[PDB]
């Protein structure tokens, strides 16, 4: 049971940890999050009462290193930083849980919903799309473009998500324009599977990340990323078992996390439509395919 | 983006473009089988790709056996039109290939995109024009040749004939289009208006009779004359 302690509160903030939220008021004696599950990666972000525009958040996982949260006047937001000196920091932690300044990370024992989110996320992989090698957490906003969006322009504050693009000469071999453009499988599977991301969870892994920044942080870029995604596999006529099974189940908890009032914005009606009544595995998602007609009804 | 009455004169510019209809490429007959049941029969077919300022016709027949064994053939037909257009440019010399191809049908979009990928620079574009290039097969000589042949053939034509040695592009596209558009509304009676006098022939080396500046005005007369009789029937107006 990991700590993310924070100096001080000196702005109004709704403080986000994975899919929980609360309220901070301006100087509220504040001090941090206890008890956040080990084993995990998680994402601590923020709203300023003062700016609803700009959401932002760290990406970190506490087997990395100790983390804490320090606001900076000058940037005007809350920073994560790293507590090299461990004996400092444990000591730190120690005194505002006997002062009880910490909110405890609110995990029911029943429930799977974050391992279910981040089942194949890592923070290794999460540090090779967002480029920052001086630090062990990572920055997303709302505000930040994917290498892709920056195609079609500062590549330091990018999202280096994998390029995919239909209409593309990777996804499309030479003599195989129209097998290739009807039938994804040699794009998902040789390039993408075997030649960029080596093995389904990378790709799973991306995928859910993509989810999450779309999700957490509104970020535009991350939702058309998701969206691909989820379209490469759905568009393939072959693809494994395993994962389309697995598939099923990432997307049931991202469409059962979903904020019901953000399904017009963050949801794609044609890839959804396409992906669930049209494609190759239309009949291949039952749990998905349920629970989208229970919940999304409209959108389809 | 889209081709529209907006930027017609675009046509006549000295930028190459060409016009791709694939609208003749596959052709059926519906008949019914011993049992009672539908069947379709292939002809030949042909890709009508069409230079509007100079006229130059590259006729790519298709015949009947490029479809043996296949499936969705409707569809198969925009990918092997995609096909070919992408040979054809890749046939020319560089300074002849075209800096654009408008699609008269939005569905031939993904696939001549797709087989022009290794051609960047090359703009795909959909026109908003109601082309009446579906009548090509209305044109005896080009009827002809698509079902003669016998095998996969490209045959170049002028659909201009020499018109361009006395009016301007702009001028010879407007009477090929008010030709094709009577051909289309009326085949018999466009057909009629055309040879009507035995004294006006077609030359061996063209498509259309041999009519004088005078004559032309007259043709372009019954053709208009067509077209709005057959649109007051079609429509009780």
């Amino acid at each position: 049971m990991n700590t993310v302690p924070f100096t001080s509160a000196p702005i109004e903030v709704t403080i986000g940890i994975d899919q929980y939220s609360f309220n901070v008021k301006e100087n509220q004696p504040f001090h941090g999050i206890k008890d956040i599950p080990i084993g995990h990666v998680h994402v601590i972000h923020f709203q300023h009462a003062d700016n609803s525009s700009m959401r932002y958040g760290y990406w970190f996982d506490c087997r990395m290193g100790n983390f804490y949260i320090q606001y900076d006047p000058k940037d005007g937001l809350y920073k994560m930083m790293e507590e090299r000196d461990g004996a400092k920091f444990e000591n730190i932690v120690h005194n505002f849980k006997e002062r009880q300044m910490m909110v405890s990370y609110p995990k029911i024992d029943e429930d799977d919903t974050w391992y279910n989110l981040t089942e194949f996320v890592q923070m290794d992989k999460i540090r090779k799309i967002v480029r920052k090698d001086e630090n062990q957490f990572s920055y997303v906003d709302s505000s930040m473009t994917t290498v892709q969006e920056n195609e079609l322009s500062d590549p330091a504050h990018s999202l280096n998500y994998t390029v995919i693009n239909f209409k593309s000469r990777e996804a499309i071999r030479p003599g195989h324009e129209m097998e290739d453009f009807l039938d994804k499988s040699y794009y998902l599977n040789t390039v993408m599977l075997q030649g960029i991301f080596k093995n389904s969870s990378n790709y799973f892994g991306e995928l859910q990340f993509a989810f999450l920044n779309a999700m957490f942080f509104g970020n535009y870029g991350s939702s058309l990323q998701w969206h691909a995604m989820i379209e490469l596999i759905c568009s393939s006529a072959t693809v494994p078992k395993h994962m389309l099974d697995k598939l099923d189940e990432i997307l049931y908890y991202q469409i059962k996390t979903l904020p019901e009032q953000y399904s017009d914005i963050l949801l794609n009606e044609r890839v959804w439509n396409i992906c669930l009544y049209s494609s190759f595995q239309k009949n291949s998602l039952h749990n998905t395919e349920k629970i989208m007609e229970n919940k999304y009804p409209e959108l389809l | 983006g889209a081709m529209n009455s907006s930027n017609y004169a675009e046509l006549f510019n000295n930028d190459i473009k060409l016009f791709v209809d694939d609208t003749n490429v596959y052709r059926v007959t519906v008949h019914k089988t011993f049992e009672g049941n539908v069947a379709t029969k292939a002809i030949n077919g042909c890709i009508f790709t069409l230079n509007p300022k100079t006229g130059h016709l590259f006729l790519k027949i298709i015949h009947t056996s490029v479809w043996a064994g296949q499936k969705r053939l409707s569809q198969l037909a925009k990918w092997k039109t995609a096909e070919e257009v992408s040979a054809l440019v890749r046939s020319l010399p560089k300074e002849e290939q075209p800096k654009q191809i408008i699609v008269t049908r939005k569905a031939m979009l993904d696939p001549l995109e797709v087989h022009m990928l290794d051609f960047p620079n090359i703009a795909i574009r959909p026109t908003e024009l109601r082309l009446p290039f579906s009548a090509a097969m209305s044109i005896d000589k080009l009827s002809d040749v698509v079902m003669k042949a016998t095998e996969p053939q490209m045959v170049l034509f002028n659909i201009y004939d020499d018109w361009l040695d006395r009016i301007s592009s702009y001028t010879a596209f407007s009477r090929l289009t008010l030709l094709l558009r009577a051909l289309k509304t009326n085949e018999e009676s466009a057909k009629m208006i055309l040879l009507s006098d035995p004294t006006i022939t077609i030359k061996s080396y063209h498509l259309w009779p041999s009519f004088t500046d005078e004559q032309w005005i007259t043709i372009e007369s019954q053709m208009r004359d067509l077209i709005l009789t057959e649109y007051g029937r079609k429509y009780n107006v």
